[PDB]
């Protein structure tokens, strides 16, 4: 078995290049072939290419040919994906994947095209937008009441939201972010609570945005 | 075709342009006939950083089946054939004729053992360009065939009694050459590429690498029924025509079966300033020109008009 | 140029029942067909390769069949953990140009549940910024299909709202949805009544939540 | 006589060049005519030599008329004369493999001694010169000794071995401990 660990999220301007990596450990590196697969937000899986590690030979999807390069460093058991001349539509999670091919070093090679082992994925955001933290606005409050926070105008993804420092989880809905026409993201987090609890129990949404190094705590009151 | 009366002619099987022609022809048949999924050849024109040439192409599974080929005289030339039944291949031939073409030669590509070729008419024959040079290949021509039956299930079979008998006859020929007081010892390949270290051949379109240790593990002048050699079909192959690598798709047939006749061997002897009275011989091969030589030794091409 | 097509796009199955997923290729791919499972926020997981060989660690209730251009993934009895997106993958061509289907989403089928609808006016802090977001919340409904419409002063709005929907709830198997209307402060203070109209199978008549600005 | 000096544990490449830029038949042997390595057509062969598992060539160069003997993890006993036979020519090269170690571990006290021993093949008489970080230099044949280390001798020492006009360089790390006066 091999474990695949990928490099951290990237944020790029259109026109830039990106190089993402994938460290394979646990088995014999040259007995595996490695494949890169991407997934744009909301979309399906797209095969980018595959490297026959023992031969140092890579093959690419036609729509990518020319601006994608897959390499492998045998000395550090690391696979690399380089994508050039980035476009906004290159925004996606990039997965490294691999499969055992047989005793390749003894000339056995099945040339398997399916993918058994997968990395955790790398988010690559390609946008003209500049990094910025969210503005957090209250969604102020029948037997149950709804309340929440609006987390607006940040870039890039992701943002995380908790309530009462993780003390409140029941009935919480934190929505997937939407991309605004400004190129900035926006999401709401909501929670439904007993209506008799307003005025006594205080509700605070905690918002964290690592990319901008921002942390906001917003109290949401009846009025 | 026509026996030249009272004519003496010099042959040299080690410097024979017919061998070169056949080599180029077989190499071409293979390029056009066998297509690897990927082939790699080096290119390091002293520029510094190398640039491997990579070709990727459709990879159809096709059963290869060597067909006899005849060589007739090239325009402006004639083929002389030596008739001496036990001609060593290099020297004056007194009984020589002119022929229209060579006999039908099966272009079998293999290492270690020569398969499906011509047998010596009289006794076992051994040939070398220089027996004193340990680095030169020794070509053995048997006078009796030995069957070797191989399967894609991972082994080859050879009758132990027949193999023993042929080893005895080869060893007798070897000490007749190196010293009648010599213990003749057969050992496994010393090493190198897999195509060199094992008995390597193609069967049903697949490349077999069979461990020949059990065939070359005896001492002369000093279970037991069939010899079963463990085999492996491989997909990544070192090229024989030039330096490079080729990758083929896995087998699609569950019943790969070949029976061949062993008709000769390619051997190398261990050199050394060891004043021991024993010669060590190991299976060799790899230069397919030696395979072609084993059949073409009795022919030469001469300029006429 | 081998196109993989999966049907249907969404399959709703009652817990513990059989599910059958289909994959079609635009030309033969022999038996070089793999199936993957993917849950939200995670990498895909290999279930089946060679059309019918179960990958290691995959329960016996998953079964693959077919060859050529027509394939089936069968799950014998759906467990809580089997609800996911499923992808097929062709790997027959050489030189390799491998391709994926667009996926089948396997969802939990439950009885109809009407949304609880809440509306939020823009905060004073946001109005101080010069912009006004109005949020409409549809809470805990089933099935996922809901129509939401914004009306400002009875006038139907278009092009100025965005929707987001949660993944299916792990506990009650419902969905929730937010709809956010955004206008500048100037356009906001130019109108009076802000209303969110909700259409859904669980409701007998469209539901309107509203508030009067100021 | 072409001479190449080697370092124990290191890799050495012995060169052999043919008259034309083409892959032809070559073979490397040692002084006793033991086959080391060569080609058969486009395949590599290895002889029954003690170098077997550590010997190689660079086949990507054969096409360029170059047929090197590469030997990894050198041993002192690898020292010998090697002959490349190619196109009826015989290119000879003497390989000398040396090793240099410190008799006692690197971690030493001020005022303590350091001894370096040169490992050499039979028949070779090399000169050695070592130099500490502070500029302290010592010379000898097989064994070099400093009787008292200074704190300033802590670090990388550089030793040069001279043999047959050629030389090789060794670097040895030596630790000399400080203390509170
Ligand atoms: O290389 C593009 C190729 O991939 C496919 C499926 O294998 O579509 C993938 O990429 C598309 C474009 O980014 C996505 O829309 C889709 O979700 C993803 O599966 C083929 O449709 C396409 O030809
Ligand atoms: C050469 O051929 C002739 C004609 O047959 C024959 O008489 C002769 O004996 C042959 N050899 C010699 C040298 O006599
Ligand atoms: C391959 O290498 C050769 C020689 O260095 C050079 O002429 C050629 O441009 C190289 N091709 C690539 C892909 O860089
Ligand atoms: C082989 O050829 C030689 C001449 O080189 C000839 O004298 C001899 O008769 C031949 N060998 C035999 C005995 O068949
Ligand atoms: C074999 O070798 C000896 C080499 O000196 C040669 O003279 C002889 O003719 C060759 N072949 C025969 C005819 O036996
Ligand atoms: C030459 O070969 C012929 C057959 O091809 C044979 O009849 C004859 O004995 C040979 N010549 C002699 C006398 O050596
Ligand atoms: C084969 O040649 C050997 C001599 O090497 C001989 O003993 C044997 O009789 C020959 N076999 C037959 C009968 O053809
Ligand atoms: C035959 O090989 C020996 C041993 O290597 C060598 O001394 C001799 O030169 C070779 N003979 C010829 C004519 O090349
Ligand atoms: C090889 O197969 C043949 C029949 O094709 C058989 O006669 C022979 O006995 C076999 N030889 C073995 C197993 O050594
Ligand atoms: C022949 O083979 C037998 C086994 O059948 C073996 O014991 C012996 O070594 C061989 N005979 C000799 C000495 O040639
Ligand atoms: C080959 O197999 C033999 C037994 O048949 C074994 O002793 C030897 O180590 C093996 N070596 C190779 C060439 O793989
Ligand atoms: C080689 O064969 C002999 C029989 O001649 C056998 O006794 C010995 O064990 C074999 N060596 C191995 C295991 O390779
Ligand atoms: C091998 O030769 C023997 C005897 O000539 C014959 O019985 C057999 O058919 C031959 N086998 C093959 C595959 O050519
Ligand atoms: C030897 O010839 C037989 C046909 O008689 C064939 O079955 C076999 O494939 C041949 N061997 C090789 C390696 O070509
Ligand atoms: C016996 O053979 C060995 C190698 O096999 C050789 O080096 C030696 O000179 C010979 N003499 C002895 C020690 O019997």
């Amino acid at each position: 078995e091999v474990q695949l660990v990928e490099s951290g999220a990237e944020v790029k301007k259109p026109g830039s290049s990106v190089k993402v990596s994938c460290k394979a450990s646990g088995d014999t590196f040259i007995r595996y072939s490695f494949t890169w697969v991407r997934q744009a937000p909301g979309q399906g899986l797209e095969w980018m290419g595959r490297i026959i590690t023992i031969l140092d030979v890579a093959h690419y999807a036609p729509h990518l040919q020319g601006r994608v390069t897959i390499t492998a460093d045998k000395s550090t058991s690391t696979v690399y994906l380089e994508l050039r001349n980035l476009r906004s539509d290159d925004t996606a999670v990039y997965f490294c994947a691999g499969v055992y091919e047989g005793e390749a070093d003894e000339g056995e090679y099945d040339n398997n095209g399916f993918l058994k082992h997968w990395g955790q994925g790398t988010l690559v955001t390609v946008s003209s937008a500049s990094t910025k933290g969210p503005s957090v606005f209250p969604l102020a409050p029948g037997g149950t009441a709804a309340l929440g926070c609006l987390v607006k105008d940040y870039f890039p993804e992701p943002v995380t939201v908790s309530w009462n420092s993780g003390a409140l989880t029941s009935g919480v809905h934190t929505f997937p972010a939407v991309l605004q026409s400004s190129g900035l993201y926006s999401l709401s987090s909501v929670v439904t609570v007993p209506s008799s609890s307003l005025g006594t129990q205080t509700y605070i949404c905690n918002v964290n945005h690592k990319p901008s190094n921002t942390k906001v705590d917003k109290k949401v009151e009846p009025k | 075709e026509v026996v030249l009366v009272n004519v003496t002619e010099n042959f040299n099987m080690w410097k024979n342009d017919m061998v070169e022609q056949m080599h180029e022809d077989i190499c071409s048949l293979w390029d056009q006939s066998l297509k690897p999924c990927v082939k790699l050849t080096p290119l390091c024109v002293g520029a510094g950083s190398c640039n491997t040439s990579v070709i990727t192409q459709a990879c159809p599974k096709v059963s290869f089946e060597p067909i006899p080929i005849h060589y007739c005289a090239p325009a402006g030339f004639a083929i002389l054939k030596c008739n001496n039944k036990t001609f060593n291949g290099t020297g004056p031939c007194t009984n020589v004729s002119t022929v229209q073409c060579t006999h039908g030669i099966r272009p079998v590509v293999s290492s270690q053992l020569l398969l499906n070729g011509s047998l010596a008419e009289e006794e076992v024959v051994i040939r070398s360009v220089n027996f004193t040079d340990n680095a030169k290949t020794i070509i053995v021509q048997l006078n009796t065939s030995v069957e070797i039956n191989c399967t894609g299930a991972g082994h080859c079979n050879i009758a132990r009694a027949k193999w023993n008998n042929t080893l005895k006859q080869i060893a007798s020929k070897l000490r007749e050459q190196f010293g009648n007081n010599k213990t003749i010892i057969f050992k496994q390949s010393s090493g190198g590429d897999p195509e060199i270290v094992t008995h390597w051949f193609n069967c049903g379109g697949e490349f077999f690498y069979c461990n020949s240790t059990q065939l070359f593990n005896s001492t002369w002048f000093n279970g037991s029924d069939t010899i079963t050699l463990p085999c492996r079909i491989k997909q990544i192959i070192n090229m024989w025509c030039k330096v490079g690598k080729a990758m083929y798709a896995p087998p699609i047939s569950g019943q790969i079966r070949c029976s061949s006749n062993i008709t000769g061997l390619l051997l190398t002897r261990d050199g050394g300033n060891s004043n021991n009275e024993s010669e060590i011989f190991r299976p060799g091969g790899g230069d397919m020109r030696d395979n072609w030589r084993s059949e073409l030794y009795k022919y030469k091409v001469v300029k006429i008009e | 140029d081998i196109v993989m097509t999966q049907s249907p796009a969404t399959l709703s199955v009652s817990p513990g029942e059989r599910a059958t997923l289909s994959c079609r290729a635009s030309e033969s791919v022999s038996s070089d067909l793999a199936w993957y499972q993917q849950k939200p926020g995670q990498a895909p997981r290999l279930l089946i390769y060679g059309a019918s060989t179960r990958a290691t660690g995959v329960p016996a209730r998953f079964s693959g069949s077919g060859s050529g251009a027509e394939f089936t993934l069968t799950i014998s009895s759906l467990q809580s953990e089997d609800f996911a997106v499923y992808y097929c993958q062709q790997y027959n061509n050489w030189p390799p140009r491998y391709t994926f289907g667009q996926g089948t989403r396997l969802e939990i089928k439950r009885t109809v549940a009407a949304p609880s609808v809440f509306i939020f006016p823009p905060s004073d802090e946001q109005l101080k910024s010069g912009t006004a977001s109005v949020v409409c919340l549809l809470n805990n409904f089933y099935p996922r299909e809901a129509k939401v419409q914004w009306k400002v002063d009875n006038a139907l709005q278009s092009g100025n709202s965005q929707e987001s929907v949660t993944e299916q709830d792990s506990k009650d198997s419902t969905y929730s949805l937010s709809s956010t209307l955004t206008l500048s402060k100037a356009d906001y203070e130019k109108h009076k009544v802000y209303a969110c109209e909700v259409t859904h199978q669980g409701l007998s008549s469209p539901v309107t939540k509203s508030f009067n600005r100021g | 006589k072409k001479v190449v000096l080697g370092k124990k544990g290191d890799t050495v490449e012995l060169t052999c060049t043919a008259s034309q830029k083409k892959s032809i038949q070559f073979h490397w042997k040692n002084s006793n005519q033991i086959k080391i390595l060569g080609n058969q057509g486009s395949f590599l062969t290895k002889g029954p030599s003690k170098l077997n598992d550590r010997a190689d060539s660079r086949r990507s160069l054969w096409d360029q008329g170059n047929f090197p003997l590469i030997i990894k993890n050198l041993k002192i006993e690898d020292s010998d004369t090697y002959i490349c036979e190619v196109e009826d020519q015989k290119e000879e090269v003497q390989l000398l493999v040396f090793g240099l170690t410190a008799n006692s571990d690197t971690h030493l006290l001020q005022g303590q001694s350091l001894t370096l021993t040169l490992e050499s093949p039979p028949g070779s008489s090399p000169s050695v010169q070592c130099r500490s970080p502070r500029g302290k230099n010592i010379q000898g044949g097989k064994t070099l000794s400093v009787s008292q280390l200074e704190l300033q001798d802590s670090g990388t020492w550089t030793c040069t071995v001279l043999q047959n006009q050629k030389k090789v360089e060794f670097k040895i790390d030596i630790v000399v401990l400080a203390f509170q006066k």
